[PDB]
RNA sequence: UGAGUAGCGAAAGACGGGUGAGAAUCCCGUCCACCGAUUGACUAAGGUUUCCAGAGGAAGGCUCGUCCGCUCUGGGUUAGU
RNA sequence: ACCGAUAGUGAACCAGUACCGUGAGGGAAAGGUGAAAAGCACCCCGGAAGGGGAGUGAAAUAGAACCUGAAACCGUGUGCU
């Protein structure tokens, strides 16, 4: 049985990536609803 | 300029192949351009060749307080004339 | 199948009356002086000598 | 005149241990050694060291001569256990105990 | 046969054979006590075809023994036939049955099975 | 509580000699058995020190353990092609 | 005429951290030895662990799994039956 999470480094950064989330507007508040409950990592 | 970090002394490549290539310690952003021409204005000798690698930091202190250990840039260069870089 | 109702303190002490073991049936030695089983060899300095 | 001995944090489980207490209790110093080294049960080897120590105690510390020593009490406590976990099928777990017992021998000069 | 021992026909022969020939290169062997029982009549049956001698007990012996090189004669790779209908069969060439005894140890840690020893007599 | 009950996850092991408080289970030797368009030899992704040596046996390993992909202390990735 | 560790902020604690999801996101548990470490020198059994004495202290059944220590529950003796 095959599952459904394949793991991938290009994948993983092309789509949740920091540079990707401060392209869009929408994507720029997400790094900031992050920032406002103190998590530690942003991206991923 | 002060390139060089600390010299290693190990099993590997010191008491081993120590009599003629030297094993030293540098920082993180130099090529080894740099590390050849340091050797020579600190020791007064000439270099032949100088091979560079790399390490990943490693875990350290498994239980409470689980960090990481600092990364290092290892660096190896084989004299043609003169000795003694170290004692 | 499973337990309709829950079991006592009798009725799970009474059902363990036979759940015991009984003495190794060990005999002694004239040779040794120690303890050992029957029908076996002194495991202390010795042998069987039978 | 008494000499205790007590084994605390005893890996193995306590109604495990008490089978072989019910046959040392109220034997002889030298019957007791005897029926527990010819045993082979887990808990035997446990025993015994606590059993031998509790006789250091009575002539060391205590003053009296073991040629009639008797064991007076025998009994086995619980103790803190380990809370493990056995994954089962339908991705349902299970909870594995790993026990713990006090094991204590008193012996006596019946005087 | 006898008994099973557990497990099944063709392993049962490789297991009696292996045995067999540990009891001629080193006499003393220890065991279970299930098991000793059965070698015990593969062991005297092997005695039996030594006190022989002809070439054709030699042939009915080579389907049990092994191939092993005992060092009992020390010199020149003594094979596990050649113990036999040698130095063994001198030993009981007046004895009539019952070359092996086995004698008892006790219940053994992790597994409660009987320790035995058995050796030739 | 059910209960000392179900289970302990496809399969061939036997003996002698060592180590040690303690060995069916660790080490060495011999015999036997299994795979062999593969249970063998190279590599991409992925994992990220699990690699090596000397020490340790509380927890983890569905038993044991002196052993370990576990614990502790030091080490180990060299390119003009 | 507010709370006193299941309370009071999710968080008295090295917490938006273990951890759980591809991701946006969701989220706990864990305070108290003594006035002062003065944290049990030495002896005995044991491979260790853990104990029995002797000492420290006003108190060690205050020994770091450390103030008080309830019930469920698991035990060891005995007076009647």
């Amino acid at each position: 049985v095959k599952r459904t999470y394949q793991p991938n480094k290009r994948k993983h950064s092309k789509v949740h990536g920091f540079r990707k989330r401060m392209s869009t507007k929408n994507g720029r508040k997400v790094l900031a609803r992050r920032r406002r409950k103190g998590r530690k990592v942003l991206s991923a | 300029r002060d390139i060089l970090k600390r010299p290693v002394i190990t099993e590997k490549s010191s008491e081993a192949m120590a009599e003629d290539k030297y094993t030293f310690d540098v920082d993180t952003r130099v090529n080894k351009t740099q590390v050849k021409m340091a050797v020579e204005e600190i020791f007064n000798v000439k270099v032949a060749s100088v091979n560079i690698m790399n390490y990943k930091p490693k875990k350290k202190r498994m239980g409470r307080y689980q960090g990481y250990t600092n990364k290092r840039r290892k660096a190896i260069v084989t004299l043609k004339e003169g000795s003694d870089d170290l004692f | 199948a499973v337990p309709k109702r829950r079991t006592s303190k009798t009725r799970k002490n009474k059902r363990r009356t036979h759940f015991k073991i009984s003495v190794p049936g060990m005999t002694e030695c004239p040779n040794c002086g120690e303890y050992k089983l029957s029908h076996r060899v002194c495991k202390n300095c010795g042998s069987y000598n039978g | 005149m008494e000499a205790k001995a007590v084994a605390r944090t005893i890996r193995i489980a306590p109604r495990k241990v008490r089978l072989v207490l019910d046959l040392i209790r109220g034997k002889n110093a030298a019957e007791a050694i005897a029926i527990l080294k010819l045993t082979n049960k887990a808990s035997s080897p446990v025993i015994e060291k606590v059993l031998m120590s509790a006789l250091a105690n009575a002539e060391h510390n205590y003053d009296m001569n073991t040629d009639e020593l008797v064991v007076k009490e025998a009994y086995a406590n619980e103790g803190p256990t380990l809370k493990r976990f056995r994954p089962r099928a339908q991705g349902r777990a299970s909870a594995i105990n790993k026990r713990t017992s006090h094991i204590t021998i008193v012996v006596s000069d019946a005087k | 046969g006898y008994r099973k021992l557990g497990r099944t026909s063709d392993q049962r022969k490789a297991m009696l054979r292996d045995l067999a020939t540990s009891l001629i290169i080193s006499e003393r062997i220890e065991t279970t006590e299930a098991r000793a029982k059965e070698v015990r009549s593969v062991v005297e049956k092997l005695i039996t075809l030594g006190k022989k001698g002809d070439l054709a007990s030699r042939r009915n012996a080579a389907k049990t023994l092994r191939n092993v090189e005992i060092l009992n004669e020390d010199e020149t790779t003594q094979t596990a036939l050649q113990k036999l209908f040698g130095e063994i069969a001198e030993r009981y060439t007046e004895r009539q049955g019952g070359y092996t005894r086995i004698l008892k140890q006790g219940p053994r840690r992790g597994d409660g099975a009987e320790s035995v020893i058995i050796e030739l007599v």
